[PDB]
């Protein structure tokens, strides 16, 4: 929907406070946070796959959080 | 110290009256001065602002005085117009608050 | 003294051998200028009108459905036809019901079958748009005389108004007593107009990208039509239903409002009721102070006594404020205002009223200085009477550095290379680096345009992790750089 | 203009809320005072308000006693008076000033609401 | 937004068509594309970065299409 | 049959009866008389003054 | 002199007007009207029904 398209990355911001600023800052963290807290056995499996697929500690947490950001956000 | 104003003034027609408004340092000296027109039975019309300052459509008769602790208010001329309650306001920074000067009368004679 | 009071104030101080000055005015900020011998003004833009917008499209949020018609074709007949498929104003969908002896066609198998409905609007979204010529700034310029009518109001008594034009951007402002300014504009470079929208749904309204605005979900008309009927992407609003492949129904989906409402999160809010209003952006602006005199530099020292009517207060920008009443004789004098050590043998502090004079005698004057950091005495009045006050500062200067670097970072943040134009003189310092940054910032905005805060900050930190993580030092170095200021404008910016 | 509510007849130990409609620039760019006068007696400010702030700021006399509020929906101002007695019948007006700590000029003025505790 | 937390993923779906399957079976894709398509910098900037951090070429691709995947999400 | 409410969510409002007050700086949070009932939602923030 | 205050604390109270509400386990919270209203203190449990 319209939703979907928040006119965020726009670089139209000026030093005064956008539409639903304070909401929309940590809203998406909220949501990704909720999300976890429902579906614990996607995020183990994430974690596996992060592992599996990255060689170094730094690339493995790089993938497991992108696999855990998108997860709910492709829904 | 609080707004001090003689509770009756007396007068003749095309004379010179001025009221006067004695307060403290504290209200009167450190604040301005406000003067209020009130005839019976209507709300009271601001005369003076600030101190000497006449309001936009207010004729020249009415003059106000400061000195560094008292006030005063001076009329142009006097008739039957001018005989009503006149008050004086300042605000007070001990008492935190807006004192009114009491009210003064103008008694017009020619009865 | 309308800068006196509002958080986002700014200190600008000099000017060039010109006599002149590059300023920013933001809406929520104020400007207080200050040169060598001129008197220090204080500079607000109050508004910005944009006038005679054009409407370009008008976007659907609510809608409705009638007139339903379905039409089928037993199956292996091809698909069918309804008149309404070639009606714009209504929505048709072509999908595949079950058909056998029992419903009536003789063969077994998948028919074709189309639903249409009409579609109505009934509330909608307005973006107009407005020509980059009609935009209009509004700035009042107040000086900071000291006179009881202007101590941070928000009234035009004593300030003056200039409005500045696309078409006019060079006008003067006479200023009783003080002169006259010279303000050269450039709205031009302002907030670009010309790819931005002003979106009226209801009785809110927004400044939004025109992109933003073309690329949105809804149908839309084009603006030009004043019958609707002619919506685009009416299928947006409806859904088609088959459930099973017994029947196939259409519905409308409910009020966008609110959809829209959090798809406008991170538009700067406007005002579209009374004409297009926008409190918000900037203006760049040189300040001509050439034909700008102090009032009463042919003034005898007041050498009366002064009492302090107001207690000094102060204010967010490390300056005090005070407010004092004159009882001596001289009643147009230069107020003797000094702020020094307890001992009086140094001067540690600037006054920002500066040429403080006592216009009237039961007229009081506020004046605003700028004390050193720790203790600092002002000194009001001559000998006979004179009035000592104590005051304590209780910031540092290595803070204060502190502040002014962040301010600087911050304005940077918002005006991009803007930023490079405030309290601007010249010199060929400023305009590298005016040039840099402008290279700089477009390729910053290309690779981070439709970019999230939360996203800027997990690729700052990626960049700085693969700088730290780097061979060479030149590259590494770099790339450290850019990722710390990729987080630094992740944790600044509101997206 | 600033107009006020109907003249009001209480009983000692009520309370009467005497409200005070504005203009929307005078709700939002002003400030609205309430002073009282007993009949045959001087003006006295009871408290004040900056509608578009809140917070009024009320008279020592009259702390505890007085709720002055402004509902920026209806753009209309509202003063409470609690614990009425027979000294506090008068007239109350509302009255228009700058919204500044020092200019206490009240150019505008309502007519005026008249508070009773005995029988019209 | 409610509409950020659609109901898909909850396996409650029988063999009877759901609310806006046909509408939004493809819309989460459609709006990558848009994006990409208006944001050519940041899918180069991704592919950049994605080469550098993987090792392998599944690494590189894998982050390359989380990180365009995530960035409108988050957004 | 015979269902039972488990919740009721509001998916269109309206405000009516906004009040401010705001307190000078340093002197604490202000206070409304709404902010007692739950039918408000408030807000509290900070202004220049 | 001319103090503000800027809170005032609570040593000493007393309860009043108890109430109490349940609902039948998977049919969602119970409800008082008093919860409307700040001055009543609630907490929110779970009984065996
Ligand atoms: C829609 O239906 C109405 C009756 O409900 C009819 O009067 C009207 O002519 C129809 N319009 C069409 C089919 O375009
Ligand atoms: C809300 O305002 C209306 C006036 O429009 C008034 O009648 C009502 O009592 C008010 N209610 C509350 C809870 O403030
Ligand atoms: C509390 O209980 C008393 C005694 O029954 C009653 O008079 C009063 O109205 C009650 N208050 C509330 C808020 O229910």
């Amino acid at each position: 929907s319209v939703a979907l398209v928040p006119h965020v990355g726009m670089g139209l911001e000026t030093r005064t406070e956008t539409w639903m600023s304070s909401e929309g800052a940590w809203k998406h963290a909220q949501r990704i946070e909720t999300w976890v807290l429902r579906h614990p056995g996607f995020t183990i499996m994430a974690a596996i796959l992060a592992y599996t697929i990255g060689t170094t500690y730094f690339q493995r947490v790089l993938i497991f959080i992108l696999l855990t950001a998108v997860a709910p956000s492709m829904t | 110290s609080v707004l001090t104003q003689p509770p009756s003034a007396s007068g003749t027609p095309g004379q010179r009256v001025t009221i006067s408004c004695s307060g403290s340092s504290s209200n009167v000296g450190s604040n301005y001065v406000y003067w209020y027109q009130q005839l019976p039975g209507t709300a009271p019309k601001l005369l003076i602002y600030r101190n000497n300052r006449r309001p936009s459509g207010v004729p020249d008769r009415f003059s106000g005085s400061k000195s560094g602790t008292s006030a005063s208010l001076a009329i142009s001329g006097l008739r039957s117009e001018d005989e009503a309650d006149y008050y004086c306001a300042t605000w007070d920074d001990s008492l935190s608050g807006l004192v009114f000067g009491g009210g003064t009368k103008l008694t017009v004679l020619g009865q | 003294m309308r800068c006196i009071g509002i958080s986002n104030r700014d200190f600008v101080e000099g000017v060039s051998g010109g006599s002149w000055v590059d300023i920013v005015l933001e809406h929520g900020s104020c400007v207080t200028t200050m040169a060598k011998n001129k008197p220090t003004l204080d500079f607000e833009l109050i508004k910005t009108e944009a006038k005679h917008p054009a409407t370009l499209r008008k976007y659907c949020i609510e809608a409705k459905l009638t007139n339903t018609t379905t039409a089928s074709r037993c199956p292996t007949q091809g698909e069918p036809s309804l008149n309404e498929e070639q009606d714009k104003r209504f929505v048709c969908k072509h999908s595949m019901v079950d058909r056998g002896w029992g419903n009536g066609c003789g063969l077994f198998g998948k028919g074709g079958i189309v639903t249409c409905a009409m579609f109505t609007c009934k509330k909608n979204m307005e973006g107009k748009i407005v020509q980059p010529e009609n935009l209009e700034y509004t700035i009042v310029i107040t000086p900071h005389s000291g006179e009881e009518n202007a101590v941070g109001n928000d009234t035009g008594k004593h300030g003056k108004e200039i409005k500045v034009t696309p078409q006019s951007s060079i006008t003067e402002a006479e200023l009783t007593g003080y002169g006259t300014v010279t303000m050269e504009c450039s709205p031009r470079t302002g907030l670009d107009f010309n790819e931005m929208v002003l979106l009226q749904m209801e009785n809110k309204a927004w400044l939004v990208h025109r992109q933003w605005f073309l690329d949105l979900p809804l149908p839309w008309l084009p603006g030009a039509d004043t019958q609707g009927s002619n919506w685009i992407q009416k299928e947006t609003l409806v859904t088609f239903k088959n459930p099973h492949a017994k029947k196939q129904d259409v519905v409308v989906l409910g009020s966008q409002e609110g959809a829209m409402h959090t798809a406008l999160t991170g538009a700067t809010e406007i005002q579209m009721s009374s004409g297009n209003l926008l409190f918000t952006g900037h203006l760049k602006c040189r300040l001509r102070m050439d034909k700008l005199q102090l009032k009463g530099m042919s003034y005898s020292m007041c050498t009366g006594k002064f009492k302090v009517v107001k207690e000094i207060a102060e204010t967010q920008h490390g300056t005090i404020v005070i407010r004092v009443q004159y009882e001596g004789d001289g009643s147009p004098c230069k107020i003797p205002f000094e702020i020094m050590d307890l001992e009086k043998r140094h001067v540690l502090g600037r006054l920002i009223t500066v040429n403080p004079i006592v216009t009237e005698k039961d007229s009081p004057v506020n004046i605003e200085a700028e004390p050193p950091f720790g203790d600092s005495y002002i000194i009001i009045g001559v000998e006979p009477g004179q009035l000592k006050l104590s005051w304590f500062k209780k910031g540092s200067s290595i803070g204060q550095m502190f502040e002014t670097t962040m301010r600087g970072a911050k304005r940077m943040a918002i005006l991009g290379d803007t930023a490079w134009d405030f309290g601007s003189l010249g010199g060929v310092f400023t305009s590298i680096g005016k040039a840099l940054h402008q290279v700089f910032g477009a390729i910053y905005g290309a690779a981070f345009s439709g970019v999230s805060w939360t996203m800027k900050i997990l690729i700052g930190v990626v960049i700085t992790w693969i700088g730290m993580n780097s061979r060479s030092t030149s590259l590494s170095v770099s790339l450290v750089l850019v990722g710390v200021v990729t987080l630094y404008l992740g944790v600044m910016v509101q997206a | 203009q600033l107009v006020e509510s109907g003249a009001e007849v209480k009983k000692p130990g009520s309370s009467v809320k005497v409200s005070c409609k504005a203009s929307g620039g005078t709700f939002n760019n002003y400030a609205i005072s309430w002073v009282r006068q007993a009949p045959g007696q001087g003006l006295e400010w009871m408290g004040g308000i900056i509608p578009i702030f809140g917070g009024a700021n009320y008279a020592q006399k009259f702390q505890g006693r007085v709720t002055i509020t402004a509902d920026r929906s209806t753009s209309t101002v509202y003063m409470e008076l609690s614990g009425l007695r027979s000294e506090d019948t008068a007239v109350y007006y509302c009255a228009r000033r700058p919204q500044s700590i020092f200019d206490w000029n009240f150019d505008l003025w309502g007519r005026g609401t008249l508070v009773t505790v005995s029988s019209a």
